[PDB]
C-alpha cells in the first residue's frame, strides 16, 4: 500500500510543481508560441499602467481594463464549469453510492422496541434503510416489535444512534453480529398477533433464534 | 524564409521528458542503461546528473 | 506458552516437571486427553501435535487447516477431536482411524471456542462471529445458530 | 511474522483505516508522537489509544508501552513497519509509537471507538 | 514488501521508501548550484 | 565479470570513435582500480574527479606502442595513481606479445603511473618490464589511426591526439 508524505514535502512538491510551470511558460514566451503576458490591470491600477493613454479617451480605457476583467472571470468560471463533473455525477451516482462495502460480511443487528405504533418511527426508519441501501425485517407482536437490520458496517453504526439516540418504550440491540450471506429481503412489516406466526417467518430464513432471543429478553424484564 | 527551426522539437521533447518517470535507484539506473546500452558513468559524472542523463536518453526511445 | 513449549508440572513443585519441545511458533491451546495419556496441542502454525505421557514423542502432528490451529475439543469417549482453525474450518478428526468426519463450516471469524457436549451427539462451536453454530454427530447438520454475545 | 514478541499485531486490513485514523488527528492535532509522548499521555490517562511498530529491533524499549496500556486499560495494537507509521503520523523520520489523545466534541469521536472496538476484538 | 510512491504511483521496495521520499523530491535548481 | 571502460579518441579534433578497453581485474585488481580514476576520477584534489580524461598519447611509435595518458605533465613525465603516488607492478604473468593490449606505462620498477601505453605489436622486451593494464576489445581501428598518426621528434605526434571523452562501458 502507499505512504502519505508529510505537510512540508506537500508545500515542497507543490512548490516544485508552480516553479516548474512557470519556467515552462516563461521558456515558451520566449521562443513565441505565445505573446508575452499583457500586465494585469485592476481599477486602482488603472492610472497606474495606462493613466496617460487613459486621458485622451477615458471610457475606452475602462471599457478596456473590464473587459480584461471580464475575461479573468469568465476563465476562472468556466475553469471550474469545466472541473465541475461531481457535482452532478458523483452527487448520487458517484459520491453517495458506497454502500459501505458489503460484499464479505452483513452487520446485522437485532433490536426490540417495546412501543412502536407510531407510523412516523416506521416510516423514517425505513426511510433511513432505503439511503443507506440495508437489508431490515420488522416483525410487529404484543409489546415486542423485533427489528433484525442486516446491512453495511456503516449503515449499522449510523442506525445503531438513529434507534437509541434519534427515536424513542425502550429499544435495546440484542444482537449484533455478522452473517455470511443475506438472510433477509427488502425492508417490509408484517403484523404477527401470535407468536407462531412470527416464528414461522423466522423460519423461512432461519432467524428463529432472533425471535427466541426477544421473545426471551422481554419475560426476563417482567421478573424484576 | 524558410523556418529551418527545430528548437520547438526541442521544447516539446523537453517537456516530455521532463514529465517521464526515473527510478531514484541509482542500481535501476544502472540496470535500465545496460538495457539500452548507455555506460555506468562519464568521468566525473556524479548520480544526480546520472539520473538526468537517464532521463534524456529514455526521452528518445 | 507463546514460546512452543509445553510446561507438564506437578501439584507439589514450583518447576515443570516436564518440558515437551518441538513446536517454534505460539501455542494455541493445549488439552489433555480424557483418558490421560494422550495430550493435543495445538498451534499458531497450522499445526496440532500429538504427544504421550508414557513416551513423549510426537504421535499425531494433525495438520489440514489452511490457517492456524486455534481450538481443539475432544471428545468425552476420545474417539473423535474436533479440532478448529483460525481459516472458520472446523475438521473432526477420527481417533481410531486418522481421518477427518465433519467439517464444521458456517461461521465467519476463527472458532474460539470449541466443547463437545457430553450428550455424545451435540458439539457447540462459539465463533468469533457473535455467534454460536450447534452440530449433531448423528444428523451431521447445524441444530441452531444462537446470538450469544 | 519478524518479531513472535507480537501480540496484538495487526494485519493488512485495518492497518489501512489505523493510518486513515492517524493522519486525521494529525489534521486535527489530535496525535503525540513518540514513545516518550505516549507514555506521558497514558500516564496523564488522557490516551485514548497506541499504535506502535514491531520494527524496532530491541522491541523491549517499546513493550512497556503495552503493561501501561494494561495498566490503564488503554487499547493498543502494533504495525509491521515502522516507516510507514512514522510517515503516516506527519513526520519523515520512522517513528515506533504514537498515541491519540481527547477531544471535547471530537468529529473522529465515532472512528476512535470504532478502531478501539476492533483493537479489542483481536487480542485473542 | 512493495509499497506505493507518492509521487509517481509506481510499485516500489518498503526498505528504499524513504530515501525514496528523500530524493525523488530533488530539488531541481539545486543541481545548479 | 572483468571492468570495461570506453575512451572516445580526438585525432587533431576530429573524432576516431570510442576505444573499448577491458581491464584485467583478476591479474591486476591495483590497475583495474587505477583504472577506475583514470576512466572517471573523484575528489582527487580538493574534490575534483581527475583522470584520464583530457589526456593524450605523448608518444606515439608506428607498429611499436602508443604511450601516453599522463595527466600532470602531459609529455609522458607525469606520474599519479590512486595510491598516492607510484604503485608497485601486479604481476609478470601478462605479457606484451599481442597488440591492442594496454600496459602500465613507467621508467622503471614500480614506477607505473597514469601512463598508459598500448603495444602496436608483439613487443618481448617489453614482457615483465610493465603488467598489462588491460585489453582492448573494441576500438581497434582508433588504436590502428593513432598508431599510425605522423610523430616528430623524440616520437611526440604532431597533431593533437587527445582523450575527448572516458567513462566506464
Amino acid at each position: 500500500l502507499g505512504v502519505y508524505l508529510t505537510k512540508k514535502e506537500q508545500k515542497k512538491l507543490r512548490r516544485q510543481t508552480r516553479r516548474e510551470a512557470q519556467k515552462e511558460l516563461q521558456e515558451k514566451v520566449r521562443l513565441g508560441l505565445m505573446p508575452p503576458p499583457e500586465p494585469k490591470v485592476r481599477i486602482s491600477n488603472l492610472m497606474r499602467v495606462l493613466g496617460t493613454e487613459a486621458v485622451q479617451d477615458p471610457t475606452k480605457v475602462e471599457a478596456h481594463v473590464r473587459a480584461q476583467m471580464a475575461k479573468r472571470q469568465k476563465a476562472h468560471e468556466e475553469a471550474n464549469a469545466a472541473r465541475k463533473l461531481t457535482a452532478e455525477q458523483r452527487k448520487v451516482k458517484k459520491i453517495k453510492k458506497l454502500k459501505e462495502d458489503i460484499s464479505q460480511g452483513v452487520h446485522i443487528s437485532v433490536y426490540r422496541v417495546r412501543n412502536l405504533s407510531n407510523p412516523a418511527k416506521k416510516f423514517k426508519i425505513e426511510a433511513n434503510a432505503g439511503q443507506l441501501y440495508l437489508t431490515g425485517v420488522v416483525v410487529l407482536h404484543k409489546d415486542v416489535n423485533v427489528v433484525v437490520v442486516e446491512g453495511g458496517p456503516k449503515a449499522q453504526k449510523k442506525f445503531k444512534r438513529l434507534m437509541l439516540h434519534r427515536i424513542k418504550n425502550k429499544c435495546v440491540l440484542v444482537w449484533e453480529g455478522t452473517a455470511k450471506d443475506r438472510s433477509f429481503g427488502e425492508m417490509k412489516f408484517k403484523q404477527c398477533p401470535t407468536e407462531n406466526m412470527a416464528r414461522e417467518h423466522f423460519k423461512k430464513h432461519g432467524a428463529e433464534h432472533y425471535w427466541d432471543l426477544a421473545l426471551s429478553e422481554s419475560v426476563l424484564e417482567s421478573t424484576d | 524564409s524558410e523556418r529551418q527551426a527545430e528548437v520547438l522539437a526541442e521544447f516539446e521533447r523537453r517537456k516530455r521528458a521532463r514529465q517521464i518517470n526515473v527510478s531514484t535507484d541509482d542500481s535501476e539506473v544502472k540496470a535500465c542503461l545496460r538495457a539500452l546500452g548507455e555506460p555506468i558513468t562519464l568521468f566525473g559524472e556524479g548520480p544526480a546528473e546520472r539520473r538526468e542523463r537517464l532521463r534524456n536518453i529514455l526521452s528518445v526511445v | 506458552a507463546a514460546d512452543g513449549s509445553v510446561k507438564l508440572w506437578s501439584l507439589d513443585s514450583d518447576e515443570p516437571v516436564a518440558d515437551i519441545e518441538g513446536h517454534t511458533v505460539r501455542v494455541a491451546r493445549v488439552m489433555w486427553h480424557p483418558s490421560g495419556r494422550f495430550l493435543g496441542t495445538t498451534c499458531y502454525d497450522r499445526s496440532w501435535r500429538l504427544w504421550d505421557l508414557e513416551a513423549q514423542e510426537e504421535i499425531l502432528h494433525q495438520e489440514g487447516h489452511s490457517m492456524g490451529v486455534y481450538d481443539i475439543a475432544f471428545h468425552q469417549d476420545g474417539s473423535l477431536a474436533g479440532t478448529g482453525g483460525l481459516d472458520a474450518f472446523g475438521r473432526v478428526w477420527d481417533l481410531r482411524t486418522g481421518r477427518c468426519i465433519m467439517f464444521l463450516e458456517g461461521h465467519l471469524k476463527e472458532i474460539y471456542g470449541i466443547n463437545f457436549s457430553p450428550n455424545g451427539y451435540h458439539i457447540a462451536t462459539g465463533s468469533g462471529d457473535n455467534t454460536c453454530k450447534v452440530w449433531d454427530l448423528r444428523q451431521r447438520r447445524c441444530v441452531y445458530t444462537i446470538p450469544a454475545h | 511474522d519478524v518479531n513472535p514478541k507480537a501480540y496484538p499485531l495487526a494485519d493488512a486490513h485495518l492497518t489501512k483505516k489505523l493510518l486513515d485514523l492517524v493522519q486525521q488527528s494529525c489534521n486535527y492535532k489530535q496525535l503525540r508522537k513518540g514513545a516518550n509522548e505516549a507514555t506521558k499521555t497514558l500516564n496523564r490517562g488522557i490516551s485514548e489509544f497506541i499504535v506502535m511498530a514491531a520494527d524496532a529491533e530491541p522491541l523491549e524499549i517499546i513493550l512497556h508501552l503495552p503493561l501501561l496500556c494494561e495498566d490503564k486499560n488503554v487499547p493498543y495494537v502494533f504495525v509491521r513497519s515502522k516507516q510507514a507509521l512514522g510517515r503516516a503520523c506527519g513526520v519523515s523520520r520512522p517513528v515506533i509509537a504514537c498515541s491519540v489523545t481527547i477531544k471535547e466534541g471530537s468529529q473522529l469521536k465515532q472512528q476512535i471507538q470504532s478502531i478501539q472496538q476492533s483493537i479489542e476484538r483481536l487480542l485473542v | 514488501e512493495y509499497l506505493v510512491s507518492p509521487i509517481t504511483g509506481e510499485k516500489i521496495p518498503a526498505s528504499k521508501m524513504q530515501e525514496h521520499m528523500r530524493i525523488g523530491l530533488l530539488d531541481p535548481r539545486w543541481l545548479e548550484q | 565479470v572483468n571492468p570495461v571502460v570506453f575512451f572516445d579518441v580526438s585525432i587533431g579534433g576530429q573524432e576516431v570513435g570510442r576505444m573499448k578497453i577491458e581491464l584485467f581485474a583478476d591479474v591486476v585488481p591495483k590497475t583495474a582500480e587505477n583504472f577506475r580514476q583514470f576512466c572517471t576520477g573523484e575528489f582527487r584534489k580538493d574534490g575534483v574527479p581527475i583522470g584520464y580524461k583530457g589526456s593524450t598519447f605523448h608518444r606515439v611509435i608506428k607498429d611499436f606502442m602508443i604511450q601516453g595518458g599522463d595527466f600532470v605533465n602531459g609529455d609522458g613525465t607525469g606520474v599519479a595513481s590512486i595510491y598516492r603516488g607510484p604503485f608497485a607492478d601486479e604481476n609478470f604473468k601478462l605479457r606484451h606479445s599481442a597488440p591492442g593490449l594496454l600496459s602500465m606505462a613507467n621508467s622503471g620498477p614500480s614506477t607505473n603511473g597514469c601512463q598508459f601505453f598500448i603495444t602496436c605489436s608483439k613487443c618481448d622486451w617489453l614482457d615483465g618490464k610493465h603488467v598489462v593494464f588491460g585489453k582492448i576489445i573494441d576500438g581497434l581501428l582508433v588504436m590502428r589511426k593513432i598508431e599510425n598518426v605522423p610523430t616528430g621528434p623524440n616520437n611526440k605526434p604532431k597533431l593533437p591526439v587527445v582523450i575527448s571523452q572516458c567513462g566506464e562501458m
